[PDB]
RNA sequence: CUGGUGACUAUAGCAAGGAGGUCACACCUGUUCCCAUGCCGAACACAGAAGUUAAGCUCCUUAGCGUCGAUGGUAGUCGAACUUAUGUUCCGCUAGAGUAGAACGUUGCCAGG
RNA sequence: UUAUUGGAGGUAGAGCACUGUUUGGACGAUUCAGACAAACUCCGAAUGCCAAUAAUU
RNA sequence: CUGGGGCGGUCGCCUCCUAAAAGGUAACGGAGGCGCUCAAAGGUUCCCUCAGAAUGGUUCAUUCAUAGAGUGUAAAGGCAUAAGGGAGCUUGACUGCGAGACCUACAAGUCGAGCAGGGUCGAAAGACGGACUUAGUGAUCCGGUGGUUCCGCAUG
RNA sequence: AGUUCGGAUUGUAGUCUGCAACUCGACUACAUGAAGCUGGAAUCGCUAGUAAUCGUAGAUCAGCAUGCUACGGUGAAUACGU
RNA sequence: CGCGGGAUGGAGCAGGAGCUCGUCGGGCUCAUAACCCGAAGGCGGUGGUUCAAAUCCGCCUCCCGCAACCA
């Protein structure tokens, strides 16, 4: 599971999820990519499951770039407690994903093989995705 | 300079120092090692040492 | 149950601009409250012990550029 | 000084011949000599071997004195270099690869007894700083001046 | 190598730091001193208007000779004070120019003081 | 460490100046020149 | 044209190449006098003039780093209508980034030529 | 209240020049590319606010 | 006070974020600090410029280095005019005030040009009514101590 | 005085025996110059020509003895008592 | 579930690292133990404050004490 080695503040306000993707909207390292078309938090466990699906389908022969990182911690209260008495403890780490953002990139395989690997990864994610290639012209 | 060290004569040549002899200038100053000739011949070498020891040319 | 170790803040100091550019001020009027020289004293304007900028004469306040990355405030007599 | 007269003589002519200079102001010369003994006994030994009062260099517990140093320039520096070349050096050749990459040289002496003028033999270092723009130019100038390279 | 210092630019930085709180106005202009290796020049400036009213120099035909540098600075101070008195100048503020108030700069200041300028 | 100090000069009973000092750093009775309103002049005020 | 001293957001700087020095500005020579070094005539200060453009400095050329910088479009957003959609529509304002491009300073006063 | 004009300030957005987070290259930490931030900012709106002298009230 | 009460935690002051680009703005929201220190770490005049890295030397030297250091202390805002570093003299870490402002329910809190009296530093212009700024504090009543052209119960 | 005490270790050059001194001999010369400044708990020998100390010889044996066996020179202190 | 305390040679205890036993070597003994003489050997961790950390900041892995209710 990806997570920062350290952060300055462990308790953070949850990020704003309205709007469109600030950047990373293009394939820059690989040949094909998976582009989000809806918005969600993406957790490190979801990232790991999607990455495992992709790498298993391409037999660790091509190469994958994970374009998102879960920089943001989020807290959760302990079970069966009333409101108040301070913020809860860190539960996990999320990345903010908005329409346009490229989630994964792959290179070194055919278009059909990449499409299938990315479909398998997409079914592990809480967002709708589209197969994309590097933009030319 | 703020307000010892004079010009002593150390061959002979003028110099300044604190660890305190007429000169061609006509004045006198307070007055082992010339450092090494070949000193000693280098090692003969094992072949030459062998031949010289036993007279084997 | 638990408890929080936070919950402290000091009183707000009401800093910032106290008179407008182009406004007429009597001598001694405080023009700017600040920590440090966020704005510098210009013509006919003094800097207090706690960095307060105040007018030294009666006149009109002018906030102006001071170099590339600084600014100042002056007071010019109306006449 | 004898070395001063040698430098004012055709030594600069040799440097101009060997480096193709257009004016005599571009001929490199030794700017100064800084002697650092990295402490009353050390300060006194350094003063008695050099000639002037040393400067005590503190730390940047921080601030305590650690070493002593002396800077020489002019007649005193020239006399010191002549004495180092003649009377002092053979008692201790010297490294010819200890250059700063700009034209200044440094040499470390471990025993202070090599000076004509101690209970714990401490080691000091000498830095000869010149107006030479290259290590090659500085080395050629020093060799002409007579450094036992 | 060993870089130089550029005495003139070191002087300029010091002079700007002096001019931070030293300035000359209409009722009390600034007598600014500039001093090169061989000559000393003095000006009377109304920094409020950015205008120079009197000036003197050790290279001025009337105030140039072969003499001591201190004496030449004295003569330049006297000339500048005489010109200021010819104009309507009595009180000034002395801009030493970023040099220490000693030697030639002091001689010029003292000469102007003796010849009539009030500072 | 730090204690309150009252300074009074010889020819006055005004005792108008109070100040602070470090008893460890300054074990002596501190002296200073201070303006004395009664005499309209500066006088040598010394810690009591 | 040079120099002093000001004003202006580096369009003014930095860097890389050339030309210059009679007066001037300098590097320079000396430590006797004012003065000065936690040590040093290095700097500060004073006397000067053998020497040199070598450097600082001035003029010419480079858009190389920095600096400035549109138009057009986009993000965002005041207001309005729809709407509950990680929203839509209309209107006004309008970035940041990036592009064309600008820029190797302009200019007041005084003195010298 | 609106119009015009001047000003103070660092949000939205954006950006990575600082602090911190992070993904691939290359080279002998530097550089190249690409991302993240309430307590990051080389930047920076719309608004709102403070004032000055015309229209309406 | 309290997402019932209890138990736990908290209670005044300072700094930051939340705070929506003036100011203000809540929660048992997110982070820290204070209940001092300094006889110079105050005033003034003069001088000075840092961290880091590389290169050589049994801290010393060179070049890049707008601060990436330092600023007594938490943070923020500032500062190479240096507010950072050093040196000489010094005590303005004065007395009587104070136009006019900020803040504010009140009581309080904050800034302040100038005026007079006497000084310190500086050649001089000038600066100085503590400290780069913002915490380091507690009303009244009562009692102690010093001063006092005040009162003091018929008069002294 | 770790020294004009000490001579371990090491370098070099040799002598002799032996067919042959690398492993692995003895001795010599020059140089080098270690630990060691009277030794914890504990423990050994010795009653007189003994202990201590100093030399000498022999067997084995080409060469190799700080061991063994033997020889003399100098030569003590103490034993109250079980 | 809330509040707090502890992690020290190999063992039990002291606390900006010492007592006792344990190990090793030697001694005593026919031998062992006991006993005697010498030698070696240590701050639970993870990040920070700090010129410097067993010491201080927070947390982590376990143990330990009070409490975990009025319905
Ligand atoms: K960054
Ligand atoms: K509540
Ligand atoms: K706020
Ligand atoms: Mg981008
Ligand atoms: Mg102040
Ligand atoms: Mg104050
Ligand atoms: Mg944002
Ligand atoms: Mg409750
Ligand atoms: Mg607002
Ligand atoms: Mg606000
Ligand atoms: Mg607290
Ligand atoms: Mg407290
Ligand atoms: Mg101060
Ligand atoms: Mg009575
Ligand atoms: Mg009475
Ligand atoms: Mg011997
Ligand atoms: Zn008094």
């Amino acid at each position: 599971m990806l997570l920062p080695k350290r952060v300055k503040y462990r308790r953070q306000h949850r990020p704003k999820t309205t709007g469109r993707s600030k950047g990373g909207n293009y394939v820059t390292f690989g040949e094909f990519g998976l582009q989000a078309t809806t918005t969600s938090w993406i957790t490190s466990r979801q990232i790991e499951s999607a990455r495992i699906a992709m790498t298993r389908y391409m037999k660790r022969g091509g190469k994958v770039w994970i374009k998102i990182f879960p920089h943001t911690p989020y807290t959760k209260k302990p079970l069966e407690v009333r409101m108040g008495a301070g913020k809860g403890a860190v539960e996990g780490w999320i990345a903010v994903v908005k329409p346009g953002r490229i989630l994964f990139e792959v290179a070194g395989v055919s278009e059909e093989v990449a499409r299938e690997a990315l479909r398998l990864a997409s079914h592990k994610l809480p967002v709708k995705t589209k197969f994309v290639k590097r933009e030319e012209l | 300079m703020k307000q010892e060290y004079h010009q002593v004569i150390f061959f002979k040549f003028l110099s300044g120092s604190t660890k305190t002899m007429e000169w061609e200038d006509g004045k006198e100053y307070p007055v082992d090692i010339s450092h090494p000739r070949q000193k000693f011949a280098a090692a003969d070498g094992r072949v030459e040492r062998f031949n010289k020891k036993f007279g084997l040319k | 149950v638990s408890s929080t170790k936070n919950g402290r803040d000091s009183e707000s100091k009401r800093l910032g601009a106290k008179r407008a550019d182009g406004q007429f001020v009597t001598g001694g009027s405080i023009l700017y409250r600040q920590r440090g020289t966020k704005i510098y004293p210009g013509e006919n304007v003094g800097r207090g012990g706690d960095d307060t900028l105040f007018a030294k004469i009666d006149g009109v306040v002018k906030f102006e550029r001071k170099g590339r990355d600084k600014k100042q405030v002056s007071v010019y007599a109306v006449a | 000084n004898r070395l001063k007269e040698k430098f004012n003589t055709e030594v600069t002519e040799n440097l101009m011949k060997k480096f193709n200079y257009s004016s005599v102001m571009e001929v490199p010369k030794i700017d100064k000599i800084v002697v650092n003994m990295g402490l009353d006994n050390a300060v006194e030994e350094l003063e008695l071997i050099t000639g002037q009062k040393p400067l005590v260099t503190k730390a940047k517990r921080e601030g305590m004195p650690i070493g002593a140093k002396v800077t020489l320039r002019g007649e005193r520096m020239y006399e010191f270099l002549d004495k180092l070349i003649s009377v002092s050096l053979p008692r201790v050749g010297v490294s010819k690869k200890a250059f700063d990459g700009r034209g200044n040289y440094t040499l470390g002496v471990k025993e202070q007894l090599i000076f004509p003028e101690v209970s714990k033999v401490r080691g000091m270092d000498i830095v000869i700083v010149t107006t030479a723009n290259t290590d090659e130019e500085a080395r050629e100038l020093l060799a002409n001046f007579g450094m036992p390279f | 190598m060993i870089s130089k210092i550029d005495k003139n630019k070191v002087r300029l930085k010091r002079h700007a730091r002096v001019r931070t709180n030293l300035s000359g106005t209409a009722e009390k202009p600034r007598l600014n001193v500039y001093r090169s290796n061989k000559h000393i020049y003095a000006q009377i400036i109304d920094d409020n208007k950015g205008v120079t009213l009197a000036q003197a120099s050790s290279k001025d035909s009337d105030i140039a000779t072969t003499a001591t540098k201190v004496e030449l600075a004295t003569k330049v101070g006297e000339a500048i004070a005489k010109k200021a008195a010819d104009k309507g100048i009595k009180e000034i503020v002395f801009d030493r120019g970023g040099y220490l108030y000693h030697g030639r700069v002091k001689a010029l200041a003292e000469a102007a003081r003796e010849s009539g300028l009030e500072f | 460490v730090r204690v309150n100090v009252t300074l009074a000069c010889t020819e006055c009973g005004d005792r108008n100046y109070i100040t602070t000092k470090n008893k460890r750093n300054n074990p002596e009775r501190i002296e200073m020149k201070k303006y004395c309103p009664r005499l309209n002049k500066y006088t040598l005020h010394r810690e009591t």
